[PDB]
């Protein structure tokens, strides 16, 4: 198991640590959270008590590195950081245990939601995603931008998301307009597929990447990219059959981790809709379409 | 965006602008079956592509052999009708090229606009006005052409004939707008008024009579009479 320490805790914050939510106050004696399960990667996230503006957070991988907490009272916010020396960081978190100041990441025998959620994510596919090559870990946000949105403003904290326009010259063959606009399986597996992500593993990395930022920052463009590589694989007739099974899967976990109170804006009804009764994959989705018309008939 | 009657006089400026029609393009006629069912029966067809500005009307006609041995037939149509366009304006030379296309049915805005995203500087628009190209096919010199086609085939014409010798772009529309209007609603009794003279007569090279201005005012003032009364008929009023 590994760990995650805190020089402190100054401003009253809910710290989020992939799907656990937890309250600590202003000066509270707080020095971090241990037990992470090794083998995945994590997201710790911030929402000020005092300010919820801006949710940020980091996308990290405890085998990369030894990384820390530590608030900037200049910069306003708690910034991760990596402490090179590992005996000076063993020592610190040893002290910190025996003390008893860090809460205990409950991994749960019987429950597999963050394996789920992250199957296909990879923090190396991450770093791509979010440009910032001097550190090991990637700094997100509620308001950073994509490069697609960033199209119709600063290109160092934008979000690289392969971007997707189904009325494109990239989507659409020039003399077969209407088939590759109605069938769009040429733009999924010989543009999308075997030219930008090499395999279907890479895909779902980035797909789930998207939910996860729109989900725990409320990052618009990360939620546009979700539906956006949903909407492409239902949209294409042909798919090979373990995609399909999987896609099943991914969303299936989605849908369930989703509060309840966020669908309203973390849904889009057009997409849905389409893709769970008059897409190509209609028939395709069971287990994701049982747990939405069980859990969300409003959106349909 | 959409065009309406704010800007109204958008249409005569002085850039490049067409119009496109699908109406007309796949046309059935509906029959029973020997053996009692309903059958479909295509007959030749036309894409109506007009410069408003000019008059010059692209009558490409649709042949039936396009339907031959196809699937879903209306949603075709138009994604030929946005193939025909587009290799239109290819033709043109550049400075002949639209800055927009209008398109009277929004149906048609996807097809033309996926067929067209190698001119991304011409403007896809829909319309708010209710236009009534689709009764292009009660002129009959038109519908004479499109039913004797044995081939596709693009035929040119003006649908002003000379009339902008002696009026302006703007009321040339108006004109052919409340002609056609006319000819949509009441067919028979709009002709009528057209050749209920004898005398007035329509030149090989044109579509419609050579009437004097005073008379054009006569009967624009017979075709608003027409369509007053057809929606009193309506309506009963
Ligand atoms: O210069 C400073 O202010 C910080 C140096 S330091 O306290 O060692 C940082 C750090 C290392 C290891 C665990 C944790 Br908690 C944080
Ligand atoms: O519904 C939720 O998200 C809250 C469950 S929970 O509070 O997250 C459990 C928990 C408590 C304290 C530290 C940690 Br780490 C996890």
């Amino acid at each position: 198991m590994n760990t995650v320490p805190f020089t402190s805790a100054p401003i009253e914050v809910t710290i989020g640590i992939d799907q656990y939510s937890f309250n600590v106050k202003e000066n509270q004696p707080f020095h971090g959270i241990k037990d992470i399960p090794i083998g995945h990667v994590h997201v710790i996230h911030f929402q000020h008590a005092d300010n919820s503006s801006m949710r940020y957070g980091y996308w990290f991988d405890c085998r990369m590195g030894n990384f820390y907490i530590q608030y900037d009272p200049k910069d306003g916010l708690y910034k991760m950081m990596e402490e090179r020396d590992g005996a000076k960081f063993e020592n610190i978190v040893h002290n910190f245990k025996e003390r008893q100041m860090m809460v205990s990441y409950p991994k749960i025998d019987e429950d597999d939601t963050w394996y789920n959620l992250t199957e296909f994510v990879q923090m190396d596919k991450i770093r791509k995603i979010v440009r910032k090559d001097e550190n090991q870990f990637s700094y997100v946000d509620s308001s950073m931008t994509t490069v697609q949105e960033n199209e119709l403003s600063d290109p160092a904290h934008s979000l690289n998301y392969t971007v997707i326009n189904f009325k494109s010259r990239e989507a659409i063959r020039p003399g077969h307009e209407m088939e590759d606009f109605l069938d769009k399986s040429y733009y999924l597996n010989t543009v999308m597929l075997q030219g930008i992500f090499k395999n279907s593993s890479n895909y779902f990395g980035e797909l789930q990447f998207a939910f996860l930022n729109a989900m725990f920052f409320g990052n618009y463009g990360s939620s546009l990219q979700w539906h956006a590589m949903i909407e492409l694989i239902c949209s294409s007739a042909t798919v090979p059959k373990h995609m399909l099974d999987k896609l099943d899967e991914i969303l299936y976990y989605q849908i369930k981790t989703l509060p309840e109170q966020y669908s309203d804006i973390l849904l889009n009804e057009r997409v849905w809709n389409i893709c769970l009764y008059s897409s190509f994959q209609k028939n395709s989705l069971h287990n994701t379409e049982k747990i939405m018309e069980n859990k969300y008939p409003e959106l349909l | 965006g959409a065009m309406n009657s704010s800007n109204y006089a958008e249409l005569f400026n002085n850039d490049i602008k067409l119009f496109v029609d699908d109406t007309n393009v796949y046309r059935v006629t509906v029959h029973k079956t020997f053996e009692g069912n309903v059958a479909t029966k295509a007959i030749n067809g036309c894409i109506f592509t007009l410069n408003p500005k000019t008059g010059h009307l692209f009558l490409k006609i649709i042949h039936t052999s396009v339907w031959a041995g196809q699937k879903r037939l209306s949603q075709l149509a138009k994604w030929k009708t946005a193939e025909e366009v587009s290799a239109l304006v290819r033709s043109l030379p550049k400075e002949e090229q639209p800055k927009q296309i209008i398109v009277t049915r929004k149906a048609m805005l996807d097809p033309l606009e996926v067929h067209m995203l190698d001119f991304p500087n011409i403007a896809i628009r829909p319309t708010e006005l209710r236009l009534p190209f689709s009764a292009a096919m009660s002129i009959d010199k038109l519908s004479d052409v499109v039913m004797k086609a044995t081939e596709p085939q693009m035929v040119l014409f003006n649908i002003y004939d000379d009339w902008l010798d002696r009026i302006s772009s703007y009321t040339a529309f108006s004109r052919l707008t409340l002609l056609l209007r006319a000819l949509k609603t009441n067919e028979e009794s709009a002709k009528m008024i057209l050749l209920s003279d004898p005398t007035i007569t329509i030149k090989s090279y044109h579509l419609w009579p050579s009437f004097t201005d005073e008379q054009w005012i006569t009967i624009e003032s017979q075709m608003r009479d027409l369509i007053l009364t057809e929606y009193g008929r309506k309506y009963n009023v």
